[PDB]
């Protein structure tokens, strides 16, 4: 008679990582958020599966393929909300993800929080992509815009927007090709996330204190099983609830029409998770500045495990770099509205103050409160 | 095979023979519930009453 | 003394089997027994303006 | 699993040379030639049977196909 | 030990009930849709075609022969018997009317 | 001028959490868009078969199905014939492209009305306003003709004529056929029209809220369950 | 310093599954066809993936879609027959591969075999529909043909042809559910060849002598890194070959005309390897024994492990069987001749002496030979 | 001709790629097959010997 | 709509608008679109060569 849970190559492989890995036993509910990451990977992979079973990815027929699903597909409109609805899920949990990682001091695991910023960029395109799939008027204009941000670049951004393109504008080539690119990338995000995982498995897992946890571990089966289901069940009735009750708000009615060349909506804005590095490249008045400040908003997160000062880990014990982040927080919400309303008075200084705090917060400020913070407690 | 013959292994099955008969059981009542068999399902007291 | 949890562990909680069979049977009758009652709260909140309700002033 | 505790083999002596220094294609045609020959004698009569006999079923259904394709001379009338 | 595995059973029967959804929706969402149960049923059709003439339209996904025959041809298979053929049924049982004759066209072979 | 005005916030029947759409009013604004605003706008993602089953039985929606005149083909000889319509066939084009509605609306194109409500801010609240918001044009205000002042339409010139009045259409109901009635029916018709699933996705709603407070105390209770053994373990140090 | 390839974790496993793996030093060309499957199967997502980018998934569009990647795409023409022909070069070595476990007796990794088996049918269900997906009229009718095949299940055959058809015929939406199917089931080809590696790797790999090839053990790396490189400059070099000289010698010259529902092909051919299955199911004359019949020849390769009742494990040193082999070998070639011509006379009786024989002696006659030789050589 | 053209525009084409593509691989097929038989030179002459005591 | 002449962009033009058409001016024989007639029939540029000559 042998033990066939760490006998069985699979079943051994399968115990080792999820069922008798031991975890640290005072992780808070901040940890469910990886979790619910994957289950919002799998959601978005079935919903999306039948979105293509059902859609044409034809500039003339991708507007009234979305209409048939909408209106004659068996519980079509259930599915296309809530992919829509899954993908504003998706992006709360992936920047909670990130708050947990920035404040209890995840950023040291350098190559998983590494792993996780490509994560993050790719599923970044993948729901830019998506956004621009079902071919409304927000959807090409948005497009346009991103692309046109990023022929911004010298010498290599027009012939670089003109192969993205597929000719001259967002037309048939482009979206038929952003609809095999958003169908494959999850994928690459899959394999990306069991890189991510094999990483985090080598390193082991991070508890709030930011101590070691090796004296105090628990297996993860049944305590994170169940932990981890009653999260899955709470995302479950916030998504199900905006489904079905408020399936409009975090999208756009512009969207609802079909995707007009000649005319031009009101006004333009991506959607609420673009809405911080929109803004910071509408501070900036310069395209390539822009274009780099953008780039440069999303790469300093992988910059981040060399601006670590302190001899404590986590920020349970950080007043000042507390008060620092939550200011942080503060101003990426300013952010995110500046991103909303246009670029008017007095949007225009506030945006540029924002993106200005912004980075001197998450550059200089930190590194100095951390440093001041080991002076107060007496450490050199 | 020939090793699982023999009165040891007979009486095994008599004594996992219940079980068995309880998880097809259970499994035959998840399936008509899964797929809403009718020709299973008219024949029950209540569950007539959403004609499904 | 023998209480009514007491009796639905001795009875039908104490094998797997027999709990997945009361899992079984429960999710059958409670399925329809929550579809009816979901529904009639429905109606109950929305008289006089569903289809359901007003199809008998234009048939027959 | 890895190397070192694989099998067990004692009292065995192997040599080998360098690749720079020993011919890449040493003898290829007065030694490879005898060598082809003798391994088609050796495995030639396990496969060759078998695809004869398909060589012939194929040239039989071909040919009574065209047979059965062709016009019976006994309906003159 | 009742009352915790009452509190388990009642949880697993209610994640039960509400899988059972998600995968009827899913299941009947790749059925089968509004647009084909309608294009199904209802059937336009003309009567400006000759006797001892065929027609092929679209119905339920079946390309539909209706076919207009003479008077030779009914008689012919109202006549023919049906003890030799391989299932005993004859053309006052197959179709109602001797004039129109309505089929598939989906062989019973491939 | 730059300005917007923001359309109130109307009592509608169906703008509470669970409640749904009054079918009747659903009736009345289809009248309502098949006698007045089918002449320019149009409705392509809707048919006759999304029309029964909510509104109308199926023999009264194969009878105002066959009552419009549909173009089909093609036959034999390869000719584009006229038929009368069924319940498969969607709400006919007053227009065939929509250059050709420019040319017989005076430039302006009205916008297919199968997502308005969905596609404009505010919605029925917006259409309502628009519809039931005509007024004399202020003093400065000079606008030239085909133009009509609108302060709820964005730009306050709408290329849109009155639709609607006191007695525009008979109601088969015996419902006075007042501005604000026939607004707030085509408004009803609209919102259906935007969301056919609307009543629908209230009840998944109601059924969702249900059936999570049911399972959200009891998953809790086995988290707490499970979780027992760890928030009640007490911790001792005895070093010799 | 430090062993990064033996010490970093990614590394780690590429250096114990490509780099230092035990391999056996005499393991022949058969052995390369697993690399060349992988192989094949990444050029094959490239190559459908660059046509997914250009094609769209409807019944109006679909064959349009095809000419303008073949015509106004650049090197469009080469991609599209680069997947086609590279789908027959897949199966070319997967028939091989499996003529290899079969010869040299590899099926008794048994978890390894059924991996393989399952692998095996999600590649000809993903060819299936990825040769409907140009809807041609050989595609359009071979998917009619196919899923009659799924009708003829008793009770519930019906309804699941409804259910695959979305609708009652092979339309919109068989087409359009067909086309992501076809994009999504490579991804799932490609974890579970990952669990076939794994499953290899648990026990290592086999030998045409059938010994425990422990005592001679060379490295993957440099020597069968090199010979696979070899194997698949080979193989690209048939492919290239077939593709920029005989284009349409493997494919249908019928699948050329757009896909009419009325008219149909006096012969319905499928590609060769669905020829051998279809003449297995014309042999048997009824639609129900026919569907067992497919469904069991294709299954009894993972019967095959039960099967071995022979006390050696390869059949280099069994001479009577390895006529048997090669005989079944040459059954195979007749049965895919027959699935090539069409039903007549002496075809019929060709294709069912051809199966009943095929059934017969792997059923029967192999384990037969097997006891005959263990007698033969006194084990017995 | 012209409609063999019509149903193959690539035909030129891909006849000039199908040159290159052969003596492109008549030149490395030789070539790597020299690396194999280098790389693999070391086990193809090795000496085996057994010295039992 | 309107006619203007054509440019290098506009394929080659329709004789028939529908295969309807095509029926009524062949007594029921539709003429296949020969864009791929040669990959289309078996033998190709040799069968369309000796369906004319023959
Ligand atoms: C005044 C307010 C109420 C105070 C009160 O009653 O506190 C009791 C109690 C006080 O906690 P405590 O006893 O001091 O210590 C914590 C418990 O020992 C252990 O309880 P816990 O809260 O640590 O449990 C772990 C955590 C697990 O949390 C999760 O799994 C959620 C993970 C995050 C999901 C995010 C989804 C996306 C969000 C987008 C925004 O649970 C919760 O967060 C509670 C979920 C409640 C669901 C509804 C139950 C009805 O608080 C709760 O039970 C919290 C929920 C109250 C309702
Ligand atoms: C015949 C005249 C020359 C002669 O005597 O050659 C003897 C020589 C064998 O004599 P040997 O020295 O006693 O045997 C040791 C091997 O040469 C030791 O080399 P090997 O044959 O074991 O090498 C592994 C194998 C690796 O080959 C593969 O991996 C091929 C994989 C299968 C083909 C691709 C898949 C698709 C198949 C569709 C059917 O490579 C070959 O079979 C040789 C490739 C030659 C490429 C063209 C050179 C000019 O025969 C060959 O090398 C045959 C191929 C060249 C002709
Ligand atoms: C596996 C296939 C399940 C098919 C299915 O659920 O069909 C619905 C039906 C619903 O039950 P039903 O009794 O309404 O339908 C039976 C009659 N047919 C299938 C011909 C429509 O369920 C089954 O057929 C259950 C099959 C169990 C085996
Ligand atoms: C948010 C609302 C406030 C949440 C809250 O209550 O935060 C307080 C909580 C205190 O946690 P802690 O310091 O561990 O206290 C130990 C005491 N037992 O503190 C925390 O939980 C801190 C972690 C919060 C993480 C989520 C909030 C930030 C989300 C946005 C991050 C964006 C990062 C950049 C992403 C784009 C680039
Ligand atoms: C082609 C002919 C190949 C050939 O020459 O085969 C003989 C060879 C003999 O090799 P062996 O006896 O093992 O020893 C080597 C020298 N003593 O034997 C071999 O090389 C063994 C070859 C095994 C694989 C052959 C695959 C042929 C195609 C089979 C397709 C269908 C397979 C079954 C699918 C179900
Ligand atoms: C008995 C033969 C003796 C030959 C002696 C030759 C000289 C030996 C001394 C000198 C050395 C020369 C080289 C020796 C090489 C190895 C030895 C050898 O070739 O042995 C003969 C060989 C193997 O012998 P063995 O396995 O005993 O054959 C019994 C058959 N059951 O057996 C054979 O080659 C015979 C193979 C016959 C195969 C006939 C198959 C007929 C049916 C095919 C049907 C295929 C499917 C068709 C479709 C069916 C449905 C329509
Ligand atoms: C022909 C005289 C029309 C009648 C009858 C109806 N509508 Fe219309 N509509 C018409 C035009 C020419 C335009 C374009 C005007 C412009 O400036 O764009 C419209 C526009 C609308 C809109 C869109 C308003 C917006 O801000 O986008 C709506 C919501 C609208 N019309 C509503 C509407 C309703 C509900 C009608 C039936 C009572 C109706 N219109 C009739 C032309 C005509
Ligand atoms: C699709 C995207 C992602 C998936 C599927 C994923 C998955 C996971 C999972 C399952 C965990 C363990 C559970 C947990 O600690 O919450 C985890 C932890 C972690 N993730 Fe991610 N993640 C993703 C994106 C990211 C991003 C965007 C970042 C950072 C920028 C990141 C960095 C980390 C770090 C550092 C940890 C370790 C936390 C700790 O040890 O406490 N990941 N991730
Ligand atoms: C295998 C995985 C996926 C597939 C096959 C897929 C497929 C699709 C399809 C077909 C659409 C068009 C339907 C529509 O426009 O509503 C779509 C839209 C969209 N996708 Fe995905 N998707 C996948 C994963 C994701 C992920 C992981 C995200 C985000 C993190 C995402 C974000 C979006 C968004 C935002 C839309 C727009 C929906 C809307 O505007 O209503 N998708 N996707
Ligand atoms: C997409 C399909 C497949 C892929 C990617 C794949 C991959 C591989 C690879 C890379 C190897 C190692 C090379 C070798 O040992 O020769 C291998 C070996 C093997 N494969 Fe597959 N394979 C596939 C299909 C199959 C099928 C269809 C079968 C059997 C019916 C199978 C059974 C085996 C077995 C038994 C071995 C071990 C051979 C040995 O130990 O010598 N595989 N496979
Ligand atoms: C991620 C992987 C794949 C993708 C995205 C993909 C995509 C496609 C697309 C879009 C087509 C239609 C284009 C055309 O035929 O003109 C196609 C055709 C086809 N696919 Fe794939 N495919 C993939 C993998 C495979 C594999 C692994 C196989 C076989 C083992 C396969 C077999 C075929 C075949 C036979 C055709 C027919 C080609 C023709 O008739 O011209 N595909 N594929
Ligand atoms: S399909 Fe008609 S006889 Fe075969």
């Amino acid at each position: 008679m042998t033990n066939m849970r760490k006998t069985h190559p699979l079943f051994k492989i399968i115990n080792h990582s999820f069922i008798d890995l031991p975890a640290p036993s005072n992780i808070s509910s901040w940890w469910n958020f990886g979790s619910l990451l994957g289950v919002c990977l799998m959601v978005q992979i079935i919903t999306g599966l039948f979105l293509a079973m059902h859609y044409t990815s034809d500039t003339m027929t991708a507007f009234s393929s979305v209409t048939h699903i909408c209106r004659d597909v068996n519980y079509g409109w259930l599915i296309r909300y809530m992919h829509a609805n899954g993908a504003s899920m998706f992006f709360i949990c992936l920047f909670l993800h990130v708050g947990r990682g920035l404040y209890y001091g995840s950023y040291t695991f350098m190559e998983t929080w590494n792993i996780g910023v490509l994560l993050l960029f790719a599923v970044m395109a993948t729901a830019f992509m998506g956004y621009v799939l079902p071919w409304g008027q927000m959807s090409f204009w948005g497009a346009t815009v991103i692309t046109n941000l990023l022929s911004a670049i010298p010498y290599i951004g027009t012939t670089l927007v003109e192969w993205i393109w597929g000719g001259f504008s967002v037309d048939k080539a482009t979206l038929t090709r952003f609809f095999a690119f958003h169908f494959i990338l999850p994928f690459i995000i899959a394999a990306l996330a069991i890189v991510h995982l094999l990483f985090l498995h080598e390193t082991g897992s991070n508890n709030p204190t930011g101590l070691n946890s090796d004296a105090d571990k628990i297996p993860f089966h049944p305590y994170y099983t169940i932990k981890d289901i009653l999260g899955i069940l709470i995302m479950f009735l916030i998504l199900m609830t905006l489904v079905l009750f408020f399936p409009d708000m975090l999208g756009d009615p512009d969207n609802y029409m079909p995707a007009n060349p000649l005319n031009t909506p009101p006004h333009i804005k991506p959607e609420w998770y673009f809405l911080f590095a929109y803004a910071i490249l509408r501070s900036i008045p310069n395209k390539l500045g822009g274009v780099l400040a953008l780039i440069l908003s999303i790469l300093i997160l992988a910059l981040m495990p060399f601006l670590h000062t302190s001899k404590q880990r986590s920020l349970m014990f950080r007043p000042i770099t507390q008060i620092l982040y939550w200011i942080l927080v503060a101003n990426l919400l300013i952010l995110t509205w500046i991103g909303g309303q246009p670029v008017e008075h007095p949007f225009i200084i506030i945006g540029q103050l924002a993106s200005i705090s912004y980075f001197s917060i998450i550059l200089i400020l930190m590194p100095i409160s951390g440093i001041i913070e080991d002076k107060m407690l007496k450490l050199y | 095979l020939s090793r699982f013959l023999g009165p040891r292994y007979r009486e095994l099955a008599r004594n996992w023979i219940p079980t068995a008969g309880m998880w097809g059981t259970v499994g035959a009542v998840g399936l008509v519930w899964a797929t809403d068999w009718r020709l299973i399902l008219d024949w029950v007291p209540y569950i007539n009453g959403k004609f499904k | 003394s023998p209480t009514i949890p007491s009796r639905l562990y001795s009875l039908l909680f104490r094998r797997t089997s027999t709990f997945a069979l009361t899992i079984a049977v429960g999710a059958l009758f409670f399925e329809r027994a929550f579809d009816q009652g979901a529904d009639a709260i429905y109606e109950h909140i929305n008289e006089g303006k569903l289809w359901k309700h007003i199809k008998h002033k234009y048939e027959n | 699993r890895e190397f070192g505790n694989l099998a067990r083999i004692r009292h065995v002596i192997s040599y080998s040379l360098s690749p720079f220094e020993q011919r890449a294609f040493p003898s290829y045609f007065s030694k490879g030639i005898p060598n082809v020959l003798r391994r088609t004698r050796e495995r030639i009569l396990r496969v060759a049977p078998p695809f004869v006999v398909v060589y012939l079923i194929y040239t039989w259904g071909n040919q009574e196909f065209e047979q059965s394709k062709r016009k019976n001379p006994a309906m003159y009338e | 030990k009742g009352f915790s595995y009452l509190v388990t059973a009642t949880t697993t029967v209610g994640v039960a009930y509400a899988a059972k959804n998600v995968v009827s929706q899913f299941v009947s969402s790749m059925s089968a849709s509004a647009d084909v149960l309608a294009m199904s049923k209802i059937e336009i059709k003309l009567s400006d075609i000759p006797e001892g003439k065929n027609m092929a339209f679209k119905w339920r996904g079946k390309p539909l022969f209706v076919r207009h025959r003479t008077k030779k041809e009914i008689d012919q298979e109202a006549a023919v018997e049906v003890s030799q053929l391989r299932d005993p049924q004859h053309d006052l049982d197959r179709v109602k009317k001797p004039e129109w004759v309505i089929l598939i066209g989906v062989c019973t072979h491939l | 001028s730059d300005l917007e005005l923001h359309p109130p916030s109307y009592p509608w029947s169906h703008r509470g959490l669970l409640s749904s759409l009054d079918h009747t009013s659903i009736r009345r604004g289809f009248q309502v868009y098949k006698q007045v605003c089918s002449s320019c706008h149009s409705m392509d993602y809707v048919a006759y078969r999304h029309l029964v089953g909510v509104c109308y039985t199926e023999e009264e929606a194969k009878a105002l199905a066959e009552e419009v005149e549909v173009q089909d083909g093609p036959n034999d000889d390869g000719e584009m014939f006229m038929r009368p319509g069924k319940l498969s066939d969607y709400f006919p084009k007053p227009y065939p492209n929509p250059e050709a509605a420019r040319a017989a609306n005076n430039g302006a194109l009205p916008p297919d009305l199968s997502y308005i409500v969905r596609a404009r801010h505010g919605g029925e609240d917006y259409v309502f306003s628009l519809l039931t918001g005509y007024c004399e044009p202020p003093t400065g205000v000079s606008l030239r003709e085909g133009l009509y002042f609108n302060p709820y339409f964005p730009g306050q010139a709408i290329g849109m004529a009155p639709p609607i009045y006191t007695e525009v259409l008979e109601y088969d109901d015996g419902t006075p056929a007042t501005m604000s009635q026939v607004a707030k029916d085509v408004a009803t018709f609209l919102r259906w029209a935007s969301e056919p699933e609307h009543d629908h996705r209230k009840r998944m709603g109601l059924k969702m809220l249900l059936m999570m407070g049911l399972l959200l105390p009891l998953t809790y209770a086995m988290k707490r369950h499970k979780w027992s053994v760890l928030k009640s373990r007490k911790l001792a140090y005895r070093p010799p």
